[PDB]
């Protein structure tokens, strides 16, 4: 989407593999605040959103 | 210590950081004293 009017994916009921998305040397950042990546696989949400 | 590696992983050679040279095969401790030193080297290394 164009960011004047960027879209929401809600992620709910599913597994997330998060090493998939921070592996991928394609991202020129992955900067994690309250979190850190490293972490993701051991730790869990209510929602998700993209 | 002396060795060659692509450029967008320079970032991982650092007292607790992580991803795959740094998990498996060049890891340095969280309590390091030293430099780490490092430059583009595509004029001798690149064929």
């Amino acid at each position: 989407a164009s960011v004047y009017a960027w879209n929401r994916k809600r992620i709910s009921n599913c597994v997330a593999d998060y090493s998939v998305l921070y592996n991928s040397a394609s991202f020129s950042t992955f900067k994690c605040y309250g979190v850190s990546p490293t972490k993701l696989n051991d730790l869990c949400f209510t929602n998700v959103y993209a | 210590d002396s060795f060659v590696i692509r450029g967008d992983e320079v970032r991982q050679i650092a007292p607790g950081q992580t991803g795959k040279i740094a998990d498996y095969n060049y890891k340095l401790p969280d309590d390091f004293t030293g430099c780490v030193i490092a430059w583009n080297s595509n004029n001798l290394d690149s064929k």
